[PDB]
C-alpha cells in the first residue's frame, strides 16, 4: 500500500526495497482547481445552443 | 538655430511645420563650469581656442557609455567624437581628458566647412548626429540615462551655444535655399504628437512617438518582440488639420486636387491606403458625431453607419474615443429599388483610427471588417459645427520595414 | 489562460517600476509575470 512517507518512494520508483544514497522526490496531488481568464479588451455578447 | 535646410528637412520655397528636438535660445557665459540637465546641444566655433562638450550621468559606472566631443584649432573644424567606457577617470579638462578608451562604438575625426553649427541629440536608445550635410545614427545601449551635460567654452573666443529641453514646435520659412524665419508656437497645443514633416524619399522622421498608428493585420495581433513586417509606412503627402466639412465632396486617392495642402516633401504617384486620425477628448459629451460614410464602387455605392440598437432604423451615429455601451454597425446598398442591409460587427471600446485600402478592404483599429471589390473615392460625411474632427489624413504605400513592437504599439522603425 | 498562455501556478501581487511590455516570458516559453493594462501594477506567477 502506498500510504507511508517511505512507502511512497518505492511506489514512485516501481521497486521493492531501495539502496543507500540520495533520491529525488516530488509528490504531486490530483485535485480540482479554479480557472482564471485575462484577455485584451472587448465587449461581451452571448448565445446558447 | 538658423541652420541648414537638410539639418531640418524642408524643401525650397515653402513653409512647413517642423516638430521635434530643436534649439531655441543661445547662451553667452564665461563661468567656465556649470552642470546642466538637457538632451542635446548646438554650437558654433570660429575662434582660436580649445572647446569641448561632454554628456554624462550623475555617478560613475563601469558599464556605461559616455559621449565626448572635442573641437581642435586649425583651418577647418577638427572634431573628435568618442563614445565608450572609461576607467579611473578625471576631474575635467580639455584635449583628451583620458585615454581609457577600450571598447568604442564610434571614434572618428571630422573635417567639415568652418562656420556651420553641429549638434547631438538623444531619443530612447538612439543617438543622432547632424553634420550640416548628412544625418548619421548609432544604436548605443542604455543611453536614456545620459541626462546631465557639462559644457565648457568661453564667450570672448567667438563661442556661443544653445541647448535643448524637449519637443519644440516651430514654423520655418525658406527662400532661395536659405532659411528666412524661425518662430516657435506658444499656441499650437498638441501638435507635437500628431504633426511632422515628410523627409526625402517619403520617409518618416526619426524620434516620432507613434500616437495612433496601428499595425494592420489579417489575423492575430502581435504583442511583443522584434518582428520583420510588410506595412504601409512610406508617405507621399500629408494633410495637417484638414477640417473636413459636410460640403467637401469626394477624395480621389491622389494629392493633386485643389484643397490638398501637403506638408514638407510632396511627390506624385498612386497610393494604396488613406490613414485617417480621430481627435477626441476625455469627456464623452460631444464625442457622438452624426453622419455616414459613402464609398464609390464601380457599380453601386455603399453606405456605412452605426447605432446602439439591434434594429438599426432610428439612429445614425459614429462615436469617437471611449464609450460606455455597445454599438452595432451595418451596411446599406440599393439594386433596383431594393434596399439591402446586413450586420457587420461591433466597434471596439475605443475607436481612434480608420484605414481604407484601395482594393476594397476596410480596417478599424487595424482589423478587417468587410471587403468590397474596388474603391475609387471616399466621402466622410460628418455633420459638425466647426473644423475640429481630424488630425491628419495621410496617403501611403506598402514598404518592407522592421518594427520594435511593445504593448501592441510601435517604438522604432528601420 | 493569460494572453494565450496556459499552465498552473500561484499568482501574487507586487509593486515594481517597469515600463514597456505587458508580458515577461522566460527563454523556454513559460510565463513569469504580466501587467494589468488599465493600471501600472504587475503580478508574479510561480509554480507550486
Ligand atoms: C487624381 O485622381 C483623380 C480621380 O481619378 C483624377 O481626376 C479624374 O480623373 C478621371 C480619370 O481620367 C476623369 O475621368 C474622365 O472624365 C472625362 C470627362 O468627361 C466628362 O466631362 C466632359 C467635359 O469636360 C464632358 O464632355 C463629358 O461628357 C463628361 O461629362 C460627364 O457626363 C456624365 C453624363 O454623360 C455625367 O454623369 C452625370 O452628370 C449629371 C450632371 O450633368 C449628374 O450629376 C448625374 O448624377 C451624373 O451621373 C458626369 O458627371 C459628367 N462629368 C463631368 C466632369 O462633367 C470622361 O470623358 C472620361 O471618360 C472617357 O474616357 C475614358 C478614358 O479616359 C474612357 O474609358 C471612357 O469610356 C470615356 O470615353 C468616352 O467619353 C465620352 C465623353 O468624353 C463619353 O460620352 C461621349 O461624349 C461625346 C461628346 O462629349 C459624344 O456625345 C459621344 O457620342 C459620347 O459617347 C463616352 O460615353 C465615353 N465612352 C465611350 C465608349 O466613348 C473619364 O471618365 C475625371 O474627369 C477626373 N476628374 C474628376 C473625377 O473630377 C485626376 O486626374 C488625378 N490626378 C492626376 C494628376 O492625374
Ligand atoms: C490581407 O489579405 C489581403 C488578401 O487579398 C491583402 O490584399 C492584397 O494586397 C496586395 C498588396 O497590394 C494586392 O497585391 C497587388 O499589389 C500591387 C502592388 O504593386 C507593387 O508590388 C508588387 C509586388 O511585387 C510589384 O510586383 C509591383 O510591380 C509593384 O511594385 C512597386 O514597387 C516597385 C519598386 O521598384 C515600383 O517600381 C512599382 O512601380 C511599384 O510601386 C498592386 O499594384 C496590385 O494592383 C494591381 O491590380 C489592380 C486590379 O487588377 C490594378 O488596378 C493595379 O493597377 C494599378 O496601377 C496602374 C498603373 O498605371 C493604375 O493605372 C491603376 O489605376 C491601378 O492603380 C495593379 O495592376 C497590376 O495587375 C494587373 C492584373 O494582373 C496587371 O494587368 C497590371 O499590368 C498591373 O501589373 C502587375 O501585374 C503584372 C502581371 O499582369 C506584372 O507583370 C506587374 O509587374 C505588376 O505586378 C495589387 O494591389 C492584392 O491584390 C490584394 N488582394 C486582393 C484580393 O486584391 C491585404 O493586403 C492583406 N492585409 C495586410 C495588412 O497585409
Ligand atoms: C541665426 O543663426 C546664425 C547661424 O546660421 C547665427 O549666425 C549668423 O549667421 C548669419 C548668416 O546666416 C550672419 O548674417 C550675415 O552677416 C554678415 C556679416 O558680415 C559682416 O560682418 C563680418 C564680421 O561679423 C565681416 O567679416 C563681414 O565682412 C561683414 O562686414 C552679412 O555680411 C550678411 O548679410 C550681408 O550680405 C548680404 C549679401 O551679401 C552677399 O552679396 C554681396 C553683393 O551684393 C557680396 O558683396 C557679399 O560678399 C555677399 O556675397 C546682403 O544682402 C545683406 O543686406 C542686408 O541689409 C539690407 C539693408 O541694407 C537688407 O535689406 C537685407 O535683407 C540684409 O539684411 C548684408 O549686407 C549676413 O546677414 C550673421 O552675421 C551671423 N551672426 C553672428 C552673430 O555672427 C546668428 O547669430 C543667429 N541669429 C540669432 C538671432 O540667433
Ligand atoms: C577674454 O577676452 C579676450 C579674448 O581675446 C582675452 O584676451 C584679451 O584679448 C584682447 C584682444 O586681443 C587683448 O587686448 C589687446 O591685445 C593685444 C594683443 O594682440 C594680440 O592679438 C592680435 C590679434 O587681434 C595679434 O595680431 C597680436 O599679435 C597679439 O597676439 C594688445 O597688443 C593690446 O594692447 C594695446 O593696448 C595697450 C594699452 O592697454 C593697456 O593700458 C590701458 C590704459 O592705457 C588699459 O586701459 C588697458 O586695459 C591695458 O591695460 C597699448 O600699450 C598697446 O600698444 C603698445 O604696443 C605698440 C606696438 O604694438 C606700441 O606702439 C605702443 O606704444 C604700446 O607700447 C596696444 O595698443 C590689447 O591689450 C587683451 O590684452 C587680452 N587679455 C589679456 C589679459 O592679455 C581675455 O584675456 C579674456 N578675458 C579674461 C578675463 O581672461
Ligand atoms: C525656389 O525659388 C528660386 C527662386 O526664388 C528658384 O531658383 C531659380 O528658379 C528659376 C525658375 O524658378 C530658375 O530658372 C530656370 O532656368 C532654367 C535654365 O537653367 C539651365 O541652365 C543652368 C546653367 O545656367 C543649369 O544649371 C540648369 O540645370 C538648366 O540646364 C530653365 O530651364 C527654367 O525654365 C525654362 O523652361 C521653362 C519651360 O519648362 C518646361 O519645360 C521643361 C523642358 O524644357 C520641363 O523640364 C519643365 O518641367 C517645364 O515643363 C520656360 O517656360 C522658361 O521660360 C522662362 O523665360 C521666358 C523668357 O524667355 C519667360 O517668358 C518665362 O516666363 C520663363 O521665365 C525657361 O526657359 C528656369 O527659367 C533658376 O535657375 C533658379 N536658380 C537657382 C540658383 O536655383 C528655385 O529653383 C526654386 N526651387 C525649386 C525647387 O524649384
Ligand atoms: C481636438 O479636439 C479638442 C476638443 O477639445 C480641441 O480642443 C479645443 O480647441 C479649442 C481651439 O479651437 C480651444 O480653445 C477654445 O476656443 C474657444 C473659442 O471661443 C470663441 O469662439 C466661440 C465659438 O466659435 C465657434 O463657433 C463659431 C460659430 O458661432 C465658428 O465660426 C468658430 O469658428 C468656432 O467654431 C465663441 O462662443 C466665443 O465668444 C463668442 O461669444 C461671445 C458671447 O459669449 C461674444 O461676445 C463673442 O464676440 C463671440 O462671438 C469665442 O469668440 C474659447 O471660447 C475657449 O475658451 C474656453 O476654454 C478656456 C480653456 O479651458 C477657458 O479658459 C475659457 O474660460 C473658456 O471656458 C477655448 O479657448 C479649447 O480650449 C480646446 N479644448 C480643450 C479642452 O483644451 C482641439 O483644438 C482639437 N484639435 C484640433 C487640431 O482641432
Ligand atoms: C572625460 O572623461 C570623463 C570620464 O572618464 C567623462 O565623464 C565624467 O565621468 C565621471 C565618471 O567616470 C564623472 O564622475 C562623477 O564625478 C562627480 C563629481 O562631480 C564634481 O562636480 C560637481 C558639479 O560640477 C560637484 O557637485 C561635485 O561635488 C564634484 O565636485 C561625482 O559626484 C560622481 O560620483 C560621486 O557622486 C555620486 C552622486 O552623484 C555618488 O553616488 C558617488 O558615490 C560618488 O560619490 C561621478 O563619479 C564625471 O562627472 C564626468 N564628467 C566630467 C567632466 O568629468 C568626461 O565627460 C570626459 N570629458 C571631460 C571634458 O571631462
Amino acid at each position: 500500500y502506498c500510504d507511508s512517507p517511505f512507502e511512497k518512494l518505492q511506489c514512485e520508483h516501481l521497486q521493492f526495497g531501495l539502496q543507500d544514497g540520495f533520491y529525488s522526490a516530488n509528490f504531486l496531488d490530483d485535485n480540482v482547481l479554479p480557472e482564471t481568464y485575462v484577455a485584451l479588451p472587448i465587449y461581451y455578447q452571448h448565445t446558447d445552443i | 538655430a538658423n541652420l541648414s535646410m537638410l539639418q531640418l528637412g524642408v524643401p525650397d520655397n515653402s513653409s512647413t511645420i517642423v516638430t521635434g528636438l530643436l534649439p531655441t535660445h543661445w547662451f553667452c557665459a564665461n563661468q567656465s563650469t556649470s552642470v546642466y540637465s538637457a538632451n542635446g546641444f548646438f554650437y558654433i566655433d570660429v575662434g582660436n581656442h580649445r572647446s569641448a562638450f561632454a554628456l554624462h550621468t550623475g555617478y560613475y559606472d563601469a558599464n556605461q557609455y559616455y559621449i565626448y566631443v572635442t573641437n581642435e584649432i586649425g583651418l577647418n573644424a577638427s572634431v573628435t567624437l568618442k563614445i565608450c567606457k572609461f576607467s579611473r577617470n578625471t576631474t575635467f579638462d580639455f584635449l583628451s581628458n583620458a585615454s581609457s578608451s577600450f571598447d568604442c562604438i564610434v571614434n572618428l575625426l571630422f573635417t567639415e566647412q568652418l562656420g556651420a553649427p553641429l549638434g547631438i541629440t538623444i531619443s530612447g536608445e538612439t543617438v543622432r548626429l547632424h553634420l550640416y550635410n548628412v544625418t548619421r545614427t548609432f544604436y548605443v545601449p542604455a543611453a536614456y540615462k545620459l541626462t546631465k551635460l557639462s559644457v565648457k567654452c568661453y564667450f570672448n573666443y567667438s563661442c556661443v551655444f544653445s541647448v535643448v529641453n524637449a519637443t519644440v514646435t516651430v514654423n520655418v520659412t525658406t527662400h532661395n535655399g536659405r532659411v528666412v524665419n524661425y518662430t516657435v508656437c506658444d499656441d499650437c497645443n498638441g501638435y507635437t504628437d500628431n504633426i511632422f514633416s515628410v523627409q526625402q524619399d517619403g520617409r518618416i522622421p526619426n524620434g516620432f512617438p507613434f500616437n495612433n498608428w496601428f499595425l494592420l493585420t489579417n489575423g492575430s495581433t502581435l504583442v511583443d518582440g522584434v518582428s520583420r513586417l510588410y506595412q504601409p509606412l512610406r508617405l507621399t503627402c500629408l494633410w495637417p488639420v484638414p477640417g473636413l466639412k459636410s460640403s467637401t465632396g469626394f477624395v480621389y486617392f491622389n494629392a493633386t486636387g485643389s484643397d490638398v495642402n501637403c506638408n514638407g516633401y510632396q511627390h506624385n504617384s498612386v497610393v494604396d491606403v488613406m490613414r485617417y486620425n480621430l481627435n477626441f477628448s476625455a469627456n464623452s459629451l460631444d464625442n457622438l458625431k452624426s453622419g455616414v460614410i459613402v464609398f464609390k464602387t464601380l457599380q453601386y455605392d455603399v453606405l456605412f453607419y452605426c447605432s446602439n440598437s439591434s434594429s438599426g432604423v432610428l439612429d445614425t451615429t459614429i462615436p469617437f474615443g471611449p464609450s460606455s455601451q455597445p454599438y452595432y454597425c451595418f451596411i446599406n446598398s440599393t439594386i433596383n429599388t431594393t434596399h439591402v442591409s446586413t450586420f457587420v460587427g461591433i466597434l471596439p471600446p475605443t475607436v481612434r483610427e480608420i484605414v481604407v485600402a484601395r482594393t476594397g478592404q476596410f480596417y478599424i483599429n487595424g482589423f478587417k471588417y468587410f471587403d468590397l471589390g474596388f474603391i475609387e473615392a471616399v466621402n466622410f460625411n460628418v455633420t459638425t459645427a466647426s473644423a475640429t474632427d481630424f488630425w491628419t489624413v495621410a496617403f501611403a504605400t506598402f514598404v518592407d520595414v522592421l518594427v520594435n513592437v511593445s504593448a501592441t504599439n510601435i517604438q522604432n522603425l528601420l | 489562460n493569460i494572453y494565450d498562455y496556459v499552465g498552473t501556478g500561484i499568482i501574487r501581487s507586487s509593486n515594481q517600476s517597469l515600463a514597456g511590455g505587458i508580458t515577461y516570458v522566460s527563454n523556454s516559453g513559460n510565463l513569469l509575470g504580466f501587467k494589468n493594462v488599465s493600471t501600472g501594477n504587475i503580478f508574479i506567477v510561480t509554480p507550486c
